[PDB]
């Protein structure tokens, strides 16, 4: 079944999808083998040789750097008895050998030397049909590597739709971005699409949940504290894309949440490249690269510009996430504002951030009760501003919502997210996505 | 002493640091030190935040907590960072932390938090050079119960400078903390 | 299926039911979601605003007294994103806020104010159709606090059945009882159904298991340590009830389980009060006040009139619960005889018990061989008694065996569990149990 | 010293405590204070109860061990008592609490049980008004296994009360725990 | 389904056998409720009235000896309540009792005494219907007690195939074995099939996982670190039987595992009795004695000849089992040969344990990744050494390969498995097992 | 004092040791001991293994951690062994072990392990007979994190004969372990 699990439009959804342990296991095979899915970045794998391990949904994957320059990634489990062969979070290598038997492979995934094989293997084995699993696709936006196990998959720029539009300010035309590592790691326990459905567009948080260390940290955000006085209209929008990824923009509020000991020197350095941006890119798309995007890149990437985080939230369990926290930073930043900004961004939103901790007593109790017999078909509603959204703006990219304080990224995440959980493959899905649009305005 | 082209699996630091200590055996100073973490650990128990940070910390603090990343043992070509600052604070950025506690809008701490923390292994040195500078090396687990059923146990060893006060104090300089788990299993939202 | 688990007339039952994952979420579809359960007493929340937090099976509800002396109870889920909202297992409100974005209800369960309304919500709210999920009956018995899922159900009165005539001179004619909070708190890895089985009237194991503290506490009920020799004919009896709830009576053992400290006063109070209450109630009621029940009220509220305990066995998965304990005491009893009591309690059937620990033992690996595959279909037998019970005895209201070591109460709830089990509404139990003296009472 | 207008988390009765100690600077008191803990935590250790009762636990005790209600940290109104007791005993409880211990129709107790005690966290002042009495605050972690794979741990805070007697002993007078688990996660029947 | 889990001739499984939690549930029935379980030796409950529990899969037994001399094993639960009974791990016991309600048990299995019988139970209880549910086949192998709860099982003896030949130099000719308790205990995550499949035949492990003991230790099996070269094929074989058990044999190697402290005086001493065994059983059969075998008896008791270590990996759940550990030392060792050798094994296999702990890195992670999506239906191969095997060899006599690093017995192991899966009767394995060593050889 | 006629849970051996113990008050030699055992703490956590095996552990070590079998409390009849041998080793069996630790293939210990133990408890008397002895108690908790998520944590108490030896030292010469947990909850591949 897993149908009817988002109405329509994306309005409700059924809580149980935040604890139920039968569709966790759907998920696995549904969302996390069809979809992009965040390995790492060029700055953390530049050499031939570098290798990395990462988390795709359950399974753990081998991101190594090629000679030709390419990135291939493996999964770290062997061919022979499946043991796992890398045991390393990052290194570099020339080569892997899983130590159970001693079997060799290539950086690249070939079986290249099995012990006593003339003696004891003989006619029996072929090490070129004893390659590594290999992920079929990986591609890269501006120095952020993803992998799918799905070869039918959109391109990634496509499945990025309409919310690539809105990184290429902070992601491209900023000159790019490197990844600092390593990245923070913490278990938290609540279901993964928690942080994603917070990340994706959650700006109504910020002034109540967040309430202590805006008036005590006094971030650039303190005009929302108590969700007192929300920042008149000119405050931000909220957007969302046919393939889920979404996100909330805050205008000129480049220093996000950081504390006011970093907030001088960061909104001097982004007021000074917003001008350079300006004349080659334009007055519009120059102030978003010095705004705030908070958004989720589907399933389970979020991202926060100006703030400066990078989030995975890795899936352990229906009621765990494994939660990576990497910083970037812009390549022409001097060494010791990249500096500042790498144990910031650890200080807000790592293991023992303040803004983070503040967040997980929601994202807990919140999937929690999603197991509750008498709570799991109760309707969750994300209504926050339906009905304002539009398709098709002169000038914004995707379908848009007139505040960040909004949940139309809500839907539009639910909705993707209702479309592959329902459908066999890629093809089934784009033919319950042709109306995405529409769907999502509809009455209005 | 050690020797470390022999005894192959100890750090440069790890080294460095154990012969700081078991040489001079001033029992004296042994008395000193164990009072200064003690109450340490007994206000931040007890979550006298405030008194900690002004009698305690010294304000020239370093207080770092890393997260080291899981390298092969014979790597000798990956050279990017080896470690996150999960804490590197000085006292303004450790005042916002303490205030955030305080703050009545904190909702993780209503209902009133519990720690309780155990203090063991404590050793001491003076430093050779700045001889008002003091080394000293405790281990510490940390108890973590809140909301009835929540319940997070830490370990940790801490390399610690402190410094002697005008006023007969003994201040924190420096706290170093190389957490041992590489994934944490909870938010460490807590001072070690 | 889950039919034929228990056999007629409730003389064996399937060993899985201590230990089988599927049927425990069976259970809280029709055990839980549909019979009466234990939130609270009057004493606990006297003048209006207080609340408390009480399980119903697994949700977790807020009982809350109305301003016009009323009590209601909702689930403690928001109706937003679904967060916890209060976490306090005690308190007094002036109303109920959800601290992720701020949403604040009344004391009434309504949504009484919404951050930002007007500018983001405007017409895609409501409101009125956002009131907390409210449980439907909530009734009293003598101050003790009853609520139910299902409103199908009978009155909690009715649903007592033939047990509150045995209660009513502890319960009512003893001028009341106030409960002394807060309770204690623990987890034994055991299955809620062990101790309800035992509460429901194990004194059988009484001579044997609790030999330990007979012999050195010389409870009133050191006549019988060792198993040796039962307190002769003149004994007591147990008692069991159309909808499950039953006990075992026990002759003028007003003390124990008390230990000799107290076992004086509390005898001396209650001899004294059951001369008067004698002149206004009769000689047989008197003395069943003087005496000592232990019992069951379905499915999962075991008490100890005269020991003076109240236990909730709070179900969190197949082999484990969560036990309340409180102390009750007669409203008239003098203020250090009930603080006496109130700890006494807590040191017999307590967290820190000697009696509740001695009875784990049993209880735990009770319902860990419930999960082996050689004993998970064997037969446990409750045929103790069978064939001396009887209905409609001239003095004795229920269905009634002659001794307090008996097994009719045990027949009594796994008749009823097993109608539950097997039946999807209030209507269907009642049609499974139109004969349910006959069934019990069988063949002699 | 703790001001609680400023240090908001603090309690009137953790503050009145931490005012005790870490003022006088008493070596001999504190070699007194070990010896005297560590011998009760070896005598409940190899289960000589009979031993700690008799030679360790003063006649007057009390005895306490509270499980403490959450609240709300803004609760102005709601009055009703904080706290059960799980322990609080007079001589006598305890005496037929350790003989149930020894008896040998004790079930929970074949096969024996293991307990292993971690103290830490040791201080101690001579109480002002009357010198007999000594306070003495302790922290403290619990092991106990039986039966091949159970096991549980407890982590505690003892604030003790210990009053010199006739031989140049040392009894144990007020012992009391603020048990800081709210649901406790295995029955407590172990004297901390 | 659970067909075509295991390929045709075990040359491939699925990975998921290591992990899926369905299965484990599948294999108490078909698989540990079905075959032969190591329980005890008579060297360890001699005299009578002497009892130990032992586990058979996840049932506990309690295996006790008899006054007339002969040996029986009941369920460690009650027929009342289901209480666990007995709580030692060994004793001498004149009877059960089973401490709830007192009920007594004979040493024999038989309800002997209830309390209170003629007073509160009557005519409800029979007695001699209510004995402990006994194991039906018990039998014995030169000490070593088994016992299965299937009584269409075939004798011991037959179960153990063409394998009892390889095993009966060391268990028969040798004057035969007793084991050393108590036996070491630990849990280590990992499927138990790891550690069956380990002991089966994985030599070619040794050179490569153990590199690093071998150099430290110097084990007679030193001529094999780095698996750089094999010791010609003069090295040994592996065998495997229609009941599953299977064997590696290398020849020579008395002083298995153990370090050079021992190796003097363990070779020395196995080799004076060699002299002799070649007089009275032949030179082939003699040297078998002083070679070291490595095997599994199915479905999960492991042996090291030679090396003296008696294993028992023992079901707790898909990624966990509990790993009995003793030594066995032939009769006429000295007594101080037999205190060097019992704890050297400890020391070798124990929980402190040199050897497993390398050995558990990759039985843990072995099963870790049977969990994962992308890697539960990939393939395992059991490749190594197939074709070159051969059946009725007229002096070997079962189905065998010419090293010892092989995978024969793998396929051995994993075809009977198959076997028993796929059936629901012992009849029904053995059709399948009709041609069991032409599918072992079939191609060549 | 121990009377184990009354005291019906004490072993002969339990009650044995403790008579050792919290007689004689020699402030000197706990300061000793607690200097050795930490020291000795401190090498094994970071992995200083060599050095543990020159410095502290004498040549005639007998190094001990047995595992007990569960009997009933009463049993009377059965006499066959009491106890496995989890480490029962000589300096050159240890040697072995410490040299499986350092050696370069060592699969297990890459990434690096880390290692931190918390001592408490301690106790020491000299022997009466051979004054040369030191008998030595100890409790320890041992915390072992490897590979990001996997943890396992150990407790025991330790029985330490110690010897002093001509060039100043102070070196282990016997240790016992009854260690508590009769299935060990993971590979005990640790010294304690
Ligand atoms: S499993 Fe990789 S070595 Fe065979
Ligand atoms: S979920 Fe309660 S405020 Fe939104
Ligand atoms: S359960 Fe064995 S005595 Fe009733
Ligand atoms: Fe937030
Ligand atoms: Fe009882
Ligand atoms: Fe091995």
């Amino acid at each position: 079944s897993y149908q009817n699990l988002v109405s329509e439009a994306g309005l409700t959804q059924k809580h149980l999808i935040h604890g139920d342990k039968e569709l966790f296991q759907h998920e696995m095979k549904t969302i996390f083998a069809r979809n992009w899915l965040f390995l790492t970045h060029d700055s953390l794998i530049p050499s031939p040789g570098d290798y990395v391990t990462a988390k795709m949904g359950l399974d753990e994957v081998i991101v190594s750097r090629q000679n030709d320059g390419s990135v291939r990634a493996f999964l770290n489990v062997c061919r022979h008895r499946g043991k796992t062969i890398v045991h390393a979070e990052a290194g570099n290598a020339k080569g892997f050998v899983c130590n159970y038997h001693g079997w060799g492979y290539g950086t690249n995934g070939e079986l290249q030397s099995v012990p006593f094989e003339k003696e004891l293997y003989g006619d029996a084995i072929k090490k070129k049909c004893l390659g590594l699993k290999e992920v079929p696709r990986i591609e890269s936006f501006h120095g952020f590597i993803y992998g799918c196990f799905d070869a039918e998959a959109p391109p990634l720029i496509d499945y990025l739709g309409d919310a690539a539009w809105y990184m290429e300010p902070t992601f491209k035309h900023s000159g790019g971005l490197e990844l600092v590592g390593p990245p923070g790691k913490v278990v938290v326990k609540a279901n993964w699409k928690t942080f994603a459905e917070n990340f994706v567009g959650d700006i109504y948080h910020v002034g109540w949940t967040h309430a202590s260390i805006l008036r005590v940290g006094q971030s650039v955000f303190t005009p929302l504290a108590g969700n007192a006085m929300l920042p008149p209209e000119g405050s931000g929008l909220q957007m969302t894309s046919k393939y889920g990824s979404g996100m909330s923009l805050m205008w000129d509020y480049y220093a996000g949440n950081h504390s006011a000991d970093l907030v001088p020197d960061l909104m001097a350095f982004g007021g000074a490249k917003q001008e350079k941006l300006a004349k080659e890119i334009g007055d519009v798309r120059a102030r978003i690269y010095r705004s705030h995007l908070n958004g989720t890149i589907f399933p389970n990437n979020s991202f926060l510009t100006g703030s400066a985080a990078f989030k995975v939230w890795n899936p352990i369990d229906e009621n765990t996430t494994e939660v990576w926290t990497y910083a970037f930073v812009e390549k022409d930043m001097p060494e010791d504002l990249k500096r500042r900004l790498a144990d910031a961004v650890q200080r807000t939103v790592g293991p023992g951030g303040y803004w983070e901790s503040d967040d997980n007593d929601n994202m807990e109790t919140l999937s929690q009760n999603a197991k509750k017999y008498q709570s799991s078909n109760s309707d969750l509603i994300a209504s926050l501003g339906f009905g304002k959204d539009v398709y098709g703006d002169e000038c914004y990219p995707g379908v848009v919502g007139p505040s960040g304080a909004s949940e139309t990224s809500y839907r539009g995440f639910y909705r993707a997210y209702q479309a592959h959980i329902s459908s066999s493959n890629w093809a089934e899905f784009e033919n319950a996505s042709r109306n995405w649009h529409t769907e999502l305005t509809k009455t209005t | 002493m050690i020797n470390t082209q022999e005894d192959k699996l100890v750090s440069a630091h790890d080294a460095e640091e154990f012969h700081r200590f078991y040489i001079v055996q001033d029992d004296a100073l042994l008395q000193e030190v164990n009072t200064l973490l003690t109450r340490e650990a007994h206000l931040l128990d007890i979550q006298a935040y405030k008194a900690w940070l002004e009698h305690c910390v010294a304000p020239e603090i370093k207080y770092q907590v890393i997260s080291r990343e899981l390298r092969s043992t014979s790597e000798r070509r990956y050279q990017l960072n080896d470690a996150v600052n999960i804490y590197n604070e000085n006292y303004q950025q450790l005042k916002v932390r303490v205030e955030h506690q305080m703050d009545p809008q904190n909702w993780p701490n209503s209902p009133k938090i519990r720690f309780t923390r155990f203090v063991t292994n404590v050793t001491a040195a003076k430093d050779k050079s700045a001889p008002e500078m003091l080394h000293v090396r405790s281990n510490l687990i940390l108890h973590r119960a809140r909301r009835g059923n929540e319940v997070d146990v830490f370990y940790a060893t801490r390399e610690d400078k402190w410094k002697r006060i005008e006023g007969g104090g003994i201040q924190l300089v420096e706290r170093f903390v190389d957490y041992p788990e590489r994934i944490l299993p909870h938010n460490l939202l807590v001072f070690l």
